[PDB]
């Protein structure tokens, strides 16, 4: 500077050059994913495990920037995974890949406001094109074929070893107890996560999933309302200790006495009030188990701060610290507890029928919690993509077979319109271009030819390219005959938010 | 330790020099939208000259200067501080060639004390007597919404503004200071805002749909805390004795039992019927027990509401505020024509709206909840003192740096005062003046020789105001597109640059201070 | 190797340029200043002349040569004005670096001084009229191109002495003094002055006791190579390298000396009579002890050390022709001065031609002792004869000290072109460029440059007035009326070698180690 005021950390040459090279490495980690992919990026943050994710929106939290330009694109990016599922990878590539082809533009002598100018043009006739290409839809969302295929791209994303059994195993769960054209919701589905067993052994439960062991007796019964503490029991009284054991022999009788009595009261009260299965996060005694033996109630051992998350959510609960007697307040809409295991272990099974706040759960299977995550990742993804709020989903070609069309229209369109716009609006269809080139990187030959034979073609709205050997060399592949279908509104938030996401950034300069 | 004579002037030229680059590229519409994580780390969105320099870390006695001065221009205008910075900036440059050759600072001030006066009267000259209709208005709240966001974003801010204006025309103000309020809503876009007659309440009941249309609303804006549970209490702090804090507990819930029963009395006195609805705005909680009662009875009662709801309630509605309930007359309660909750986002927001004798109006911004909701607010925000300029004078000139060469050009060509001391400065104030239209053009990619000559030509053949189109950055008629300007944005940016400018330029020392 | 390319590369370029202009401001009329030059070879040289100072030792850089370049132009065609062209070029840069730097072209800065340039030579037609050749009009103007040359007391000497010299023409108009140039240098007690002597002046001259010191018919012969040798225009050698060489050259001298006297006094005769007109003989060479006896009896008027450069005026002054040795020839040949005279001044003979048949030679007589004065004195002499010559010549003169300058700006008037605006960059750059010399002779002067400057805009507001900066006492003033006009030639001159360096300047864009 020349100011020891107007503090800045971009701007001159900083805002031209050194904005979009940081840009350019978020993205990095997404021109490696987004449809047909081995990558596999880990990530440690001390959370005693290793965190395997081929989606987006964990790569981008983890990672902090100091810089505005490339700090602002990960809300974009946050802001397409509430609208919608897979496609978050699809964002960031596209933001970041604009960017890059639009510095080019910077050095020939062309002014950074008409090119913020040509992008919003480019993405409002890009739109405007793309119901024009739907070639396949859903009309029924009880038939389990139809709702795969769409489930099918958000799971290839992440792998392309566990795109079929899972792509199955969801529809099959239900994601369809909503109508899904007013109201969805999708806190009262989760992935619940059983460790042991084989990820093919994934298996199928309708209503919540909680992995903690059923002590005592089970209830079957329709009274069975949900009472959730975190902790209930502690020794109702607590020990001070004077001989550094126990203060002492005849007030030991009485804790245990009191206790005893105090639990008595506390579990008859919970018995009385209709509360018929009791969740405890607390530690069962023998006094406590004794008690919810006689008075018929379902006691769930243990539960962790993931379980007890779960309950508040779907419940409409709230987990109070306790050891004086309560009551209900938590309340619960599931009738029906049942019993079932799942793993070989004691699963709580809760479960109701209706379509309007009912409940499933993909619930999984898997040698380790880490094979697990990233399965997770394809699962969630999966609900989210579900979201559309129709049952004619307008589904458009897939794993982005889409790209080279919306390049061919938008780059023939550029040519028509004059002034400095159009450059923007050619660039704009290169940007797509991107989606392409990751797929050749891990199919393992260069952008040159992948890009030349899916224009070779002309119009077809199926191209798009995989890991395989077919793959590589005539670099055609059919993904609107495989079932590799997106939903239209996928692809319309990730493109929206993604130019939006560009012009701002491309502004800063401060 | 000091910089003396040459030293002293240096220091401050450099500085406006630098700054002068940044705020060139927030002036207009064609300018840049800029974001702050050098302020303090933590993501702003904001596109304004006087509130970017606040937001920064300002340690350079020049910029900060440039800055303090810039507070009074954007309180009255909240237009004209993108460019306050940029004139500033040449007039200094203009002066420098001449001291460098040979010149003293002090003749530079006389000419422009000459060049200050001539420059005013020309505002008064050229000045075009505009209407107080809604078009008119439409095309100053256009512009200036125009400076502080986009164009897309810009235009459904504009309706919004310029309902409020007509409305308070009828409260006869000739000033805004009320129907400001900027309340916010939690949306999943940003590309609608809406206006709302009343006020709008930021939550409404915990217990949905009491009635949520109330045909006839009789508003008691209450803040007495119908709800304090079971905690044990005293004095507000625990005792040494259980029994003496418990026996407070009785009493406290016994008050709270018997003004919950005067809302029962109250709505047969003032209602009398179902037909009429009745209103409690509560600032602090309400018992779900409560709820229930009062609804059946077809009262909808408002729990967890601010005490800027409470004061605004009291303003428009003809309310009052009172720390009792009682057995009132519906003549000390004040009336809503409507009520409707309209639940949109994770949050349900109740309006009360069509007020009877109102003073405020809500300009509801839906949004996301990120920084381009706040950058919307402060787009709104200057857009509302815009158009309040526009109420104060009566004139409302064509701009777009049309108005900027009209004034240049008178200036060049005689001396305002006949005497050589003025003209050395005269230069110099003529010059300066010239870069707001010239860097429109320089922004957009159109080189800025061309379109002075054009620009100026064309004033001189006609005596129209002619413009910048601001997209080609060519020329063209600023007054028929609707870039314009008010009276009181030309005339801020000409004493700001004044005064600046000659406290800086008569620095002769600058030494340290503790 | 390395490579400057871009507006970075046109700021090396424009930078040196400036800063050359900026030492020499100095400089210019005579309320500026001498400059202290010394080369690498000693010697003070306090010259003010602007074209002596860029060739003598200059600070180097690229645009050093082309400051000389133009300067060189200039001098020869002209021969004034080397000390205003630095300034204006300079000024010119200046208002084109502001424009580039906004983010402009060079290039269309430059195209706009071809407009520029080209209404102004159109403004000198105009502005110019037609004023005496007669000799106190002459004075007038001479007193002005002296002044900005060099300093007051210098300038004020010479005046009346340069206006006698190119007056002695023959009706030849010409920029341009060549053969009226005559440099002849003395150590004095006057320390410093010039002194008009009319016709050809010899380097020195011998003197006998019989000599006649007043001739009043003089009949030129003119030889070169000399008494010491017959038959010789070039010298013999010599023998004194041993003891006995020595001898053997003075014995056979006697010959050589003998075969060439009698050419001489049997000519005399037929010209003269026996003494009756008088009879004048130019050695440029050794004149022996024995012929100065015989010749200086005879009635023949010996002259010792001239030049080959007094050979080819007395040529022309007499009328007579070169012969390169001591013979007979036709009296028809022989030249008529019809004075000689000798006037023994200091250590020195200066004899005199007067009565010249044709003046195309004068002579001034530098006196100064010093030699800070000498080199003052003298190159002001040079500067000033072909000043004036120019004013001669030409037929009308332009008001001067900084008259038309103010004029050309304001006519120019700005946002007269509207093409594209690339002749409005240009148009404008010049205005300015033009008014540097009013800045600078109020820099010299009291009161501050800008400041004087408008006061000249405004009284040029009044018509009927051109209004400058008076070079005497740096304040407004009509200059028409006090007569400080400049001739036409470097007002003309001026404009095509200002614009021409600078447009160069803007074009190179790369320059190559």
């Amino acid at each position: 500077m020349l100011k020891e005021g107007a503090k800045h950390f971009s701007g001159l040459e900083e805002a031209v050059y050194r904005n979009i090279q940081a840009c350019k490495e978020l993205a990095q980690t997404t021109r490696t994913a987004y449809g047909p992919n081995g990558m596999n990026k880990m990530v440690i943050n001390h959370l005693e495990k290793l965190f395997v994710t081929n989606d987006a929106a964990t790569i981008l939290r983890e990672l902090e920037v100091q810089h505005p330009a490339a700090k602002m694109i990960v809300m974009a990016s946050h802001m397409q995974e509430q609208e919608v599922g897979d496609g978050t990878n699809f964002v960031l590539v596209f933001a970041g890949a604009l960017l890059e082809l639009a510095e080019e533009l910077l050095r020939i002598g062309l002014s950074v406001s008409e090119v913020i100018e040509g992008y919003e043009i480019a993405c409002r006739k890009a739109h405007e094109i793309l119901p024009n290409l739907v070639c396949c839809s859903a009309k029924n969302l009880r038939d389990i074929d139809e709702v795969s295929s769409l489930l099918r791209t958000s799971i290839m994303s992440k792998q392309y070893g566990n795109e079929v059994f899972l792509a199955k195993l969801i529809a099959q769960a239900c994601v369809s107890i909503f109508p899904d054209s007013g109201h969805f919701n999708v806190d009262n589905i989760r992935v619940c996560k059983i460790l042991g067993s084989g990820i093919s052994s994934s298996s199928v439960l309708h209503g919540m999933v909680f992995k903690k062991e059923t002590e005592g007796d089970v209830t079957s019964v329709k009274d069975a309302k949900i009472a959730v503490y975190s902790c209930p029991f502690d020794g109702m009284i607590t020990e001070t200790k004077g001989t550094v054991l126990i203060k002492t022999a005849e007030e030991l009788m009485n804790f245990s006495k009191g206790e005893e009595n105090l639990m008595d009261a506390q579990v008859k009260a919970i018995a009385d009030t209709g509360a018929n299965v009791v969740v405890t996060g607390g530690k069962v005694a023998d006094m406590a188990l004794h008690y919810a033996n006689k008075y018929n109630i379902m006691l769930v051992r243990l539960n962790s701060k993931w379980d007890l998350r779960r309950l508040c959510k779907t419940v409409g609960a709230t987990a109070l610290p306790r050891l004086t007697p309560p009551v209900l307040e938590e309340m619960g809409h599931c009738d029906s507890v049942y019993l079932s295991e799942v793993g070989d272990t004691q699963v709580v099974v809760f479960k109701h029928e209706k379509e309007d706040g009912a409940i499933s759960t993909i619930v999984l299977r898997g040698s380790t919690d880490n094979l697990m995550d990233d399965i997770e990742r394809a699962v969630d993804d999966g609900v989210n993509t579900f979201k559309v709020l129709t049952r004619d989903k307008r589904l458009v070609p897939g794993g982005g077979a889409t790209e080279i069309e919306l390049a061919k229209q938008i780059t023939s369109y550029g040519e028509t319109c004059p002034g400095l716009e159009q450059y923007a609006i050619k660039k704009f269809a290169e940007a797509f271009e991107a989606i392409p080139r990751a797929l050749a990187e891990n199919s393992g030959v260069k952008a040159n030819e992948v890009i030349s034979k899916l224009y070779a073609v002309h119009q077809e709205g199926n191209k798009n390219v995989g890991l395989d050997i077919e793959a590589e060399v005539p670099a055609v592949k059919d993904m609107l005959e495989a079932g590799i279908l997106d939903t239209y509104l996928g692809k319309y938030w990730a493109i929206k938010l993604a130019t939006n996401a560009a012009v701002t950034v491309l502004r800063v300069d401060q | 330790e000091v910089a003396r004579a040459q030293a002293a002037l240096a220091v401050n030229i450099s500085a406006a020099r630098g700054l002068q680059d940044v705020l060139r590229t927030n002036l207009g519409p064609k300018g840049t939208m800029k974001m702050l994580v050098s302020g303090a780390g933590d993501i702003k969105l904001t596109k304004d000259g006087n509130v970017l320099l606040h937001e920064m870390q300002i340690q350079h006695p020049t910029a900060s200067l440039i800055a303090k001065v810039a507070t009074a221009q954007d309180d009255i205008t909240g237009d004209g501080t993108t460019s306050n910075v940029l004139i500033i900036g040449e007039l200094l440059k203009q002066a420098d060639l001449y001291i460098s050759e040979g010149l003293h600072p002090r003749i530079i001030t006389e000419g422009f004390e000459a060049a200050k006066e001539k420059a005013l009267q020309f505002l008064e000259e050229v000045k075009v007597s505009r209407e107080m209709d809604r078009e008119t208005l439409i095309d100053v709240a256009r512009t200036s919404l125009r400076t502080k966001v986009h164009a897309e974003l810009a235009d459904v801010l504009t309706e919004a503004v310029v309902d409020s204006i007509l409305a308070i025309k009828k409260q006869d103000e000739p000033i805004d200071l009320f129907m400001i309020e900027i309340m916010e809503m939690k949306h999943k876009s940003e590309t609608d805002t809406s206006l709302i007659r009343g006020l709008v309440l930021d939550h409404g009941a915990r217990h949905p749909d009491m009635k949520k249309r109330v045909e006839d609303a009789y508003i008691l804006t209450c803040n007495v805390s119908l709800e304090y549970e079971k905690t044990e209490v005293n004095s507000g702090f625990f005792y040494k004795s259980a029994e003496e804090r418990e026996k407070l507990v009785k009493a406290e819930r016994k008050f709270i039992e018997d003004r919950v029963k005067k809302i029962i009395e109250l709505k047969r006195k003032v209602c009398g019927d179902s037909d009429k609805g009745f209103v409690v705005i509560n600032q602090k909680g309400i018992d779900p027990f409560s709820l229930d009662a009062l609804s059946k009875e077809g009262i909808v009662a408002l729990r967890r509401a601010k005490r800027r709801n409470m004061e605004r309630l009291t303003l428009a509605c003809g309310g009052v505020a009172l720390n009792s309930f009682d057995d009132l007359s519906p003549d000390c309660l004040g009336h809503a024509g409507l009520v409707y909750e309209y639940t949109l986002g994770e949050e349900k927001f109740t309006f009360i709206e069509k007020c009877n004798n109102p003073r405020s109006v809500t300009l509801l911004i839906k949004g996301p909840n990120k920084h381009t909701l706040t950058q919307i607010k402060d787009a709104v925000r200057d857009g509302l003192r815009a158009v309040k300029n526009a109420i104060d004078d009566g004139c409302v000139v064509p701009g777009a740096g049309a108005v900027e060469v009209a004034m240049a050009e008178a200036l060049i060509k005689h001396k305002p005062s006949v005497k050589g001391r003025a003209q050395l400065g005269v230069q110099a104030f003529a010059d300066a003046l010239l870069i707001i239209p010239k860097v429109l053009a320089q922004n957009s990619g159109f080189d800025l020789q061309e379109t002075l000559v054009k620009i100026q030509a064309e004033h001189s053949e006609s005596g129209q105001l002619v413009g910048v189109d601001l997209n080609t950055g060519e020329p063209m008629v600023a007054a028929e597109v609707g870039v314009w300007d008010n009276y009181c944005v030309k005339k801020q940016l000409l004493h700001s640059c004044t005064v600046i400018a000659t406290n800086i330029l008569l620095v002769d020392e600058i030494m340290r201070a503790g």
